[PDB]
RNA sequence: UUUUU
């Protein structure tokens, strides 16, 4: 089997691409775990309009997947 | 600590900023954790949906159920 | 408990509930609780004429997670009072 | 969450789930993610509409804070 | 927990999202862990491994014996 | 909860996606889910005239609860539903 | 009668689920937990639009996502007597 | 995982 928080731990120090429900992305390196995420680009994938981020908290409310 | 702001606010005049393009004008006279609050002689502006027109609205004493607030702030 | 404790003062007096479907409903006050669930007495819906929905209803549960305001006559309300017992509120639960 | 230390007193980015953004030095933030900004500019569609000059934000609305 | 390992699922989430995969874990918080998952689209997009948070979903069904029909019920 | 003054009677629900459901309240819970039983949907539109379908005995999640009317018969008897025309209850948006 | 003791005592029997997104689903319950999420067995799911339609061997719904479920007359029935036959 | 969204 596979432990779901053993897997984003193995992703800490990782790229890791988060979707949320809406039809946004994130995509970065991971930090820390609510997540921070250093170095990521924000993609809204409805009106295409990308903008990228040093570092965030992003809430963990809305957060849909996760992707190593 | 960040309802500390709020705190400081009691029977002071407000800005309260609503989900739904509300906004609230008003006395604070209390509010609890959820920011559920008590407003007196308040003034909503509803803006209608570039907009098409705003609707002012008085109520001498108003009770906000605190999840609509987005925003509390100094008038 | 404290705008529970308020909702009980205000109860056998009229407010009017607005919903978060727009709905404002007027009526007396006969109960509230702690989730702020509210039970209103010969409601007269604001809108009737958008609304005659509830035209053979004269007592009415309004769920508390709908409720926008509760919006009602300052005459029975004491501000002064109502701001203490919320200092007294914060502090309690601090 | 030493992101707190690194970001408490400067400036920061709200985007709230609406899309609607605020910038300002952060005061305080909590354990629901409620904020409280000392000169906040709010943005909408990317324009600025108002500025406040303290703000409480209601966490449950962020969708992410992003550092300056 | 009123519930398929490595045998392949199709899952639905609140907001409209919608996944199919072979399920090779879980825990009790309903994390699902599923890989060669596929979101189909409102056509498709593969997501290769991919965790999905418990909180998130609505709907989970076995894809073995899933079909479209037609109306089966009376007019 | 104020819904025990509800109890074994008619009951007109208000849900969450605007619409009108009746029946004999036979149970509630503290979320306020409900059961009603001998229940039928009332479909009251602008355009064409009332509907009423057949519901049967419907549990209704909390969740989606607006609000809950006691309907009263008398004025109720007095309403000729068939003939009534009004707007669509909105969505409750939170 | 409480809500969760009529769902409970419809384990076993066909029940029919509307969720949020408008699908519906008739199939036989056969459990459920405090929470309202359900399992039913052999189901029919309906999409929104009335448009088109899955026939399911067995399912899992979140409770949190359901409007509404409709019950048979005759569990109501039975648990309005068993309560009856409770009290004395 | 239903009332602080």
């Amino acid at each position: 089997t596979i432990l779901p928080l053993e897997l984003i731990d193995k992703c800490i120090g990782s790229n890791l691409w988060v979707i949320m429900k809406s039809e946004r992305e994130f995509a970065g390196t991971l930090v820390g775990f609510n997540i921070v995420l250093k170095d990521v680009t924000e993609y809204d994938t409805v009106t295409g309009v990308t903008e990228k981020h040093s570092e965030m908290l992003l809430n963990g409310n809305g957060m849909c997947m996760l992707i190593p | 600590e960040p309802l500390d702001l709020v705190r400081l606010s009691l029977d002071e005049i407000v800005y309260v900023k609503l989900r739904g393009d509300r906004e609230l004008n008003g006395r604070l006279h209390a509010y609890d954790e959820h920011l559920n609050m008590v407003l007196g002689d308040a003034e909503e502006i509803v803006t209608i949906f570039k907009a098409l027109k705003t609707i002012r609205k008085h109520y001498e004493m108003l009770f906000v159920r605190g999840d609509s607030v987005i925003l509390i702030a100094p008038p | 408990m404290l705008f529970y404790s308020f909702f009980k003062t205000l109860i056998d007096t009229e407010v009017t509930v607005e919903l978060k479907n727009d709905m404002s409903i007027r009526g007396i006050l006969k109960s509230v609780d702690q989730f702020l669930n509210v039970k209103l007495e010969n409601i007269s819906v604001v809108d009737a004429s958008k609304y005659p929905h509830m035209a053979a209803v004269k007592d009415l549960f309004i769920r508390g997670s709908v409720v926008r305001y509760v919006h009602m006559s300052s005459a029975y309300v004491d501000t002064i009072l109502l701001a203490d017992a919320c200092r007294r509120d914060l502090a309690n639960n601090k | 969450n030493e992101f707190l230390n690194k970001v408490i007193g400067k400036k920061v980015l709200i985007r709230l789930s609406s899309g609607v953004d605020y910038k300002g030095i952060l005061s305080c933030l909590d354990g629901y993610m409620n904020l409280a900004l000392e000169r906040t500019e709010e943005y909408v569609n990317g324009k600025k509409t108002n500025v406040y000059g303290d703000a409480f934000i209601r966490g449950n609305n962020v969708l992410y804070v992003s550092a300056l | 927990s009123i519930l398929y390992q490595d045998q392949r699922i199709q899952a639905t989430f609140t907001g409209g999202r919608q996944i199919t995969g072979i399920l090779k874990g879980f825990d009790q918080l309903m994390n699902l862990v599923l890989d060669d998952v596929e979101e189909q689209l409102r056509a498709i997009r593969k997501l290769g491994l991919v965790v999905v948070r418990g909180t998130t979903l609505v709907l989970i069904a076995p894809m073995d014996g899933s079909e479209e029909i037609p109306n089966p019920f009376v007019q | 909860m104020s819904l025990a003054d509800f109890m074994e009677q008619r009951v007109q629900v208000i849900t969450n996606d605007g619409r009108v459901v009746l029946g004999s309240l036979k149970g509630f819970d503290h979320t306020t889910n409900l059961i009603l039983s001998d229940s039928f949907e009332r479909i009251i539109s602008m355009d064409q005239d009332m509907e009423t379908i057949p519901l049967g005995v419907y549990l209704l999640r909390g969740e989606n609860v607006a609000m809950v009317g006691l309907v009263n018969e008398e004025l109720d008897s007095e309403i000729e539903w068939t003939k009534i025309r009004g707007e669509a209850i909105p969505d409750v948006v939170h | 009668m409480l809500p969760l003791t009529l769902l409970n005592a419809t384990q076993g029997r066909p029940i029919l689920v509307e969720l949020k997104n408008g699908e519906t689903f008739n199939g036989h319950l056969e459990n459920c937990d405090n929470y309202m999420n359900l399992t039913l067995r052999e189901v029919i799911r309906t999409m929104p639009d009335g448009d088109k339609f899955f026939r399911l061997p067995e399912c899992y719904i979140r409770g949190n996502n359901i409007k509404y479920l409709r019950i048979q007359d005759e569990v109501l029935s039975q648990v309005a007597k068993q309560q009856a036959q409770q009290r004395e």
